[PDB]
């Protein structure tokens, strides 16, 4: 008489198949690759020229003596 | 009830990712009737093609008074009889999840 099968309780689990997670697409990408990119040309003008400022003042000592 | 999940992993492993299907698409093109005059049986079957199968066209025992479905993928490579067992193991979730509902209490 003690046998299985039970009276209640059942789910099941899916077959189904999804995880659309997306994700940022359709032309947002591309935008945060262009600004951020020229924000690094951005940071230059501003470090190179300051040291071809200092380029300057370095061989500014050096013409200054040697007569 | 938490297998699901499981197949679902390997699916963000393989069917999404492009190097692996770029590793196996049109690799093992065989299509022609020589694909059935060789005598192959299913998949390297019916997934590439001819719809077929001993699973309801043939019983077995209480094997017809379920409800599932059988795969069929679209051309006739690797990777579209790759894709059968992806929906084959998402069949056998609903058999067992449908035999449990009728098992009668008997003898041996």
């Amino acid at each position: 008489k003690q046998d299985m099968p039970p009276v209640g309780g059942y789910g099941p689990i899916d077959y189904k198949r999804n995880l659309p997670r997306r994700g940022l697409s359709g032309y947002s990408m591309f935008a945060v690759g262009i600004g951020a990119l020229l924000f690094g040309y951005w940071s230059m003008m501003k470090w190179n020229r300051e040291r071809r400022r200092l380029q300057i003042e370095d061989f500014e000592a050096r013409i200054a003596l040697m007569p | 009830k938490n297998f699901s999940l499981r197949i679902d992993e390997l699916e963000e492993m393989l069917t999404n990712n492009r190097i692996w299907r770029n590793r196996t698409v049109d690799i093992g093109i065989v299509t022609a009737e020589d694909a059935l005059n060789y005598g192959f049986s299913g998949v390297m079957l019916r997934g590439s093609g001819i719809q077929w199968d001993l699973r309801k066209t043939q019983p077995y025992d209480v094997y017809d008074q379920v409800e599932f479905d059988v795969p069929i993928g679209s051309r006739g490579d690797c990777y579209d009889r790759y894709l059968c067992r992806v929906e084959e193991m998402r069949q056998s979730i609903r058999i067992i999840s449908q035999c449990l509902n009728k098992m009668p209490p008997g003898e041996i």
